Formats: structure tokens, sequence, C-alpha cells
RNA sequence: GAGUACGGUAGAGGGUGGUGGAAUUUCCUGUGUAGCGGUGAAAUGCGUAGAUAUAGGAAGGAACACCAGUGGCGAAGGCGACCACCUGGACUGAUACUGACACUGAGGUGCGAAAGCGUGGGGAGCAAACAGGAUUAGAUACCCUGGUAGUCCACGCCGUAAACGAUGUCGACUAGCCGUUGGGAUCGAUCUUAGUGGCGCAGCUAACGCGAUAAGUCGACCGCCUGGGGAGUACGGCCGCAAGGUUAAAACUCAAAUGAAUUGACGGGGGCCCGCACAAGCGGUGGAGCAUGUGGUUUAAUUCGAAGCAACGCGAAGA
């Protein structure tokens, strides 16, 4: 999440490249994750639900 | 409504000036189906404007409308605890009708002798932009710009 | 009465879900001008919008134009809105932006955050 | 069958020490000036005694981002930073060895999340109790601002959980298909082994569903159930420092309680669609006077009927 403006490109390419890098680094997701305490039961439930959906979607592709 | 089925109705019947805006204003000042009474009122007001000063009445009327039609409007939307008043750019068709309605409405409460004279006074005041209608217009603009954080 | 000159400064944007804070300093971390959303006249639900961040960034830039400051690097930090309106307002002030970085602090395990709200 | 000796693998299995990096909070200092913080909106609270923000330094405690996965290990509870030391089991291949040495298990013994208790340390973050601010008819709550025991460590006690796969342990058989974890072979493919997942034929089931990780077909042994309340309660016994745990009834009362599924209705559940339903407009009612119907009251009688929308200029198109 750090970009530079190089060789006089307009300040619309740089901003969008900065946004793309920030999205790739998962900054906002990390900040939203630690806003409150998620008790380990809820975390395990979320992981199980995510695994179920992932496997079902992967199976449905064929 | 939901159907979007009713198109517009066109009537263009100016009897002695040949202007559409004058006919629409005659529609606005009409009440209870008195077409001819409204025509007499409008013509009397324009004749008073013509007599008061060298200005011709049609141009005075048109540039009084151009000095009264608002640019942006306030529309309310609730969010569950507060209703925010977002601004929207008035459509090019809505501004004329809003201007006409405001003009006739504040003319009806001007307070002097007759409706023809009341309209005359309102047109003279609006051609210079000092009546109550322009106060309402600038109030609407300042309210709309004061809520510019929503805009979207 | 007293004045000073400086070029090639650093602008810190501190975004949050409630308010944004803009602070222009020199490279050594010494503040020159600062502006916020509550100080620009919004004060409420309007304080938490990218428009308020834009206004704050322009106000702070116009305040910092006294020293010169023809070059600025940018440090963004926070999850709130205005994370990008301030950055686009800063160049609109008339600056030249060398780079943009994100300095949001992420704990690795850290302390535990508060309870979850039951709304 | 069950075990032993020999190479080799995988692992948040356990215990004792040491060390990292990110971040929070407090303290000191420089820049700088009027807001910060919070909310559905606010307010309490923090700031011109100089806050928030930004930069440099220090202290201290706790939890280990990414890897991370229907992944792994453990009898279960459970175990995620890195390194050294001590240590248990599992998987895997060949040869040799002992020769039924096995399974289960009433009593009994031991391990057992969190909260809790005793003695002694520690104190960053969070947070029962508690205080203040809102909301509300009230609000001993949800929301906001703070905050103590506790959460952490050493030793000891407690012995309970929706301690769940709501499925006791051990052994033998019964079509297949697609993943994944730790190994072997044969020529990316085939075979095979111990785990971990999704489908599915038989068969089973009240149905839902299970289906080689059976709830199928069979053996060995143990625990437990006999309508709902009273009640896992009372009394006694044994444990505990205490909270309490464990074993465990009776009178009385009811004629049901219950599981799975079907049709409808409903939801401050979801997805589409419509209607003067909203939104954009015009004219009214509610205030005055009168007309008229109704309620109530009065009267010898004020004759019956119509009563949310779907009664009241209605039966009555004529007291
Ligand atoms: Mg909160
Ligand atoms: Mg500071
Ligand atoms: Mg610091
Ligand atoms: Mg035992
Ligand atoms: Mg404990
Ligand atoms: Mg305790
Ligand atoms: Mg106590
Ligand atoms: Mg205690
Ligand atoms: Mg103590
Ligand atoms: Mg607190
Ligand atoms: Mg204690
Ligand atoms: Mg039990
Ligand atoms: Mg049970
Ligand atoms: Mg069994
Ligand atoms: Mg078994
Ligand atoms: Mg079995
Ligand atoms: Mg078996
Ligand atoms: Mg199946
Ligand atoms: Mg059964
Ligand atoms: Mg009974
Ligand atoms: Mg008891
Ligand atoms: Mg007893
Ligand atoms: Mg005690
Ligand atoms: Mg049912
Ligand atoms: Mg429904
Ligand atoms: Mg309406
Ligand atoms: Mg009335
Ligand atoms: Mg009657
Ligand atoms: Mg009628």
């Amino acid at each position: 999440p750090a970009v530079k403006v190089k060789e006089n490109e307009p300040f619309d390419v740089a901003l969008r490249r900065f946004k793309r890098s920030c999205e790739k680094a998962g900054v906002l997701a990390e900040v939203r994750s630690r806003e409150f305490y998620e008790k380990p039961t809820a975390e395990r439930k979320r992981k199980a639900a995510a695994a179920v959906k992932r496997h079902a979607k992967k199976v449905q592709r064929e | 409504p939901r159907r979007r089925v009713a198109a517009k109705r066109e009537v263009l019947a100016d009897p002695k000036y040949g202007s559409q805006i004058l006919a629409k204003f005659m529609n606005h000042v009409m009440e209870s189906g008195k077409k001819a009474v409204a025509e007499r009122i409008v013509y009397g007001a324009l004749d008073k404007v013509k007599e008061r000063g060298k200005a011709d009445p049609l141009e005075t009327f048109e540039k009084a409308l151009d000095a009264i039609a608002p640019l942006v409007e306030v529309k309310s939307r609730r969010v569950g605890g507060a209703t925010y008043q977002v601004p929207v750019e008035v459509r090019p068709s809505r501004r004329n009708a809003l201007a006409m309605r405001w003009l006739v409405d504040f003319a009806r409460k001007r307070g002097e002798k007759s409706m023809a004279l009341r309209l005359a006074g309102e047109l003279l005041d609006a051609a210079e932009g000092k009546g109550a209608a322009v106060k309402k217009r600038e109030d609407v603009h300042r309210m709309a710009e004061a809520n510019k954080a929503f805009s979207h | 009465k007293v004045k000073k000159t400086v070029v090639d400064g650093i602008a810190h944007i501190h975004a949050s879900f409630n308010n944004t804070i803009v602070t222009i300093t020199d490279r050594q971390g010494n503040a020159l001008s600062w502006a916020t959303s509550g100080g620009s006249g919004f004060r409420g639900s309007r304080k938490s919008t990218p428009f308020a961040a834009q206004v704050a960034a322009e106000r702070a830039g116009q305040a910092a134009l006294e020293y010169g400051l023809k070059n600025l690097d940018v440090n963004v930090k926070g999850p709130g809105p205005g994370r990008e309106s301030a950055v686009r307002a800063l160049n609109a002030c008339g600056y030249k932006i060398a780079s943009i970085t994100d300095v949001t602090p992420i704990p690795h395990n850290g302390c535990r955050p508060p309870k979850k709200r039951r709304v």
C-alpha cells in the first residue's frame, strides 16, 4: 500500500493504482476484522460456513 | 406512477400575443374554469406594466421569470432516526412551472387593490429581483447548498 | 508576525468512521497547518462524509500555502470516508505529490478489542 | 489375534527456560491551535492550566497478522511467534522373535473448558458489580462515557458444560463416484495402507435421514429408560473451606406431555408485481350559521331496525 508518481502521469492513474494496491493488501478488511472481539465460537462457525460454501460452489462447477 | 403510461397534453392557444408562456400563465391564474376572467386579469396587468414605464410587458415578464426560476431543490429522505434533505437539480421543465406558481401565489397575497394591479406590482418587483418570491427562491438555494454534504 | 519558509512537506490524513483530521508538517514531523471536518462547519452526520474531508484538506492546504511547500508526500491512515477526497483536494490546492503511502496500524496479535454491539 | 527387536517420516501432543516484531496504554520533550470523542441523533467525558493530530525517547503487560486448509496432533478436555533442553504416542518397510500372552469391565483409581475459591506476585487491553449520560409511560436493560474483582503467573482446591457426532468400547462382512492428509510399491497413470470430507445402490427408519467414519447384517461385555409435573427436589450418607457436587424419594395433581412431517395463516424474513398507496399538484372537512341522520337526556309516547372499514341525507322515491 505505497505508490509513487513517476514520469509525469496524471493524478488519476496514480490514485487508481494506489486504490488497487490498497485493495490487494487487504487493508480495510483487516481494519474491519479487529473492530470488536469475535469470540472463538463465532470464529469457528464462520470458518465452517465458509468451508461449506466454498466446497459446494467448487462442486457445482462440474 | 408505476405504469408510466400518460404522455403530456399540448394546448397552445394564445389569442393576442402569440406566446405559449402567456397561455400557461393564464392557466395558472385561472380558478374554477374562468378562462376569460384570467385573460382579462393578465392583459390588465400587462397593460399596467406598459403604462407605468417605457418597458414593453412581454420582455419584462420573461426576464422576471428568468430571475425567479430556482436552480436546485430540496427533497427529503428518511434513514431511520433523521430525514436528510438532499439537493437535486430541477429539471428544465419544472423550473418554469415552479416560477409561475410562486409568482401567482405571492401575487395573491400582495395586499393592494386588484389582482391585475397585484400582478403588475409583482412583475415590476421581480424584473429587478426584490419581491418576496425572490426571497423564497434564495431561501431555497441557501437551504439546498447548506445540505450539500449529501448531494451524491 | 514571525514567518518561515519550507518546501517538500508531508501531509497526514487521519480518517475514521466519525471524523477526519488533516495535518501538513515538514519532513521532520513539525506541524505547520491543520484542519478537520468538525472545524469546517458540519458537526454531526455530515461530518462523516468525503465532502467534509475535501473541504478540510483544501482549508489546510490554503493555510499551509504561506510557507511555500511546492512538494508534498502523502500518508493516509484510517478506514473512514474521505480516505481519497482529501488526497484529490490536496493537488487541487496546487501542490505536486511525490508519493502516497498507507500507514494504518495493524496489530499482529495485540490487545483485545471491545465487545460486539447488540443493536 | 496380541506384543518385541531394527531403519524412516509427519505433527498448534506435553513440560522447563530464553528471545523477537506489530499494535495499544501511560510518562517525558519538540511543532502547533481550537476543537476532540461519541451516536440513529445527542449528551456525559476530554481540551486554550494548550487537548486531538505529528515527531523523538522510555517503561510495562497480554496476545501471537500473513502462512491457515472439510489441514494436523491428542483418550477426552484441548493444543497456533521463534530457538534450545527433557519427554509420550501414531504412521511406514523388510526380516527375525514370543506363542492366545486377548476383549469388556460393577466397585476403584486418574485426567477433565469456563466461571469460582485460598496464599503470594503482576496491572497494558477488556470488563460482571458500580457511577454518570441518553431512550422510555417506566428502563434496576439494549446504546454512550468511565470503571473494580476477574482475565495473566506459581502452588493447592473445585469436578461441573448443548463436556454433542445429542450416536459406549472391541472384532468380522456388504455396489460404486469425487476430493484431501502422512507414507509405501508398479509403469504423469495404476494398486495399496492409516486418517479426514461430500454424494450414492442395496438394506434400515415413524419420518427426517444413515449408508465401509452405518443408524445395514452379526458376535462379546458394560451403562441406561419405563406418561407429564412435584423433581434431579426433600431427608439421610460420602466428598468440599465455601459455592456446592454425588447417591436419591413420597404425598399430591393432570389426561395428556412428546417426535417427524403436511395444508393454511402470520413475521418489526427474502425476491418480483400492482392500486390517488405514497411522492408532484387542485379543491375541501375539522372553526361560524342553517339543513339532516345518530348517540345521550327528557317525556304519556318520543314506534321498530341498521353499529369499524362493510351504520349515521341508511329501510323512508316525501311523518
Ligand atoms: Mg461503541
Ligand atoms: Mg500525541
Ligand atoms: Mg510515540
Ligand atoms: Mg474412573
Ligand atoms: Mg480459570
Ligand atoms: Mg477466581
Ligand atoms: Mg466472590
Ligand atoms: Mg478468588
Ligand atoms: Mg490476589
Ligand atoms: Mg472503561
Ligand atoms: Mg484470584
Ligand atoms: Mg452431566
Ligand atoms: Mg448425554
Ligand atoms: Mg458405539
Ligand atoms: Mg466403537
Ligand atoms: Mg461400534
Ligand atoms: Mg465395525
Ligand atoms: Mg449419501
Ligand atoms: Mg432410532
Ligand atoms: Mg412420574
Ligand atoms: Mg441436590
Ligand atoms: Mg444432602
Ligand atoms: Mg470462600
Ligand atoms: Mg413440528
Ligand atoms: Mg410468507
Ligand atoms: Mg397526498
Ligand atoms: Mg364547521
Ligand atoms: Mg332511533
Ligand atoms: Mg349518500
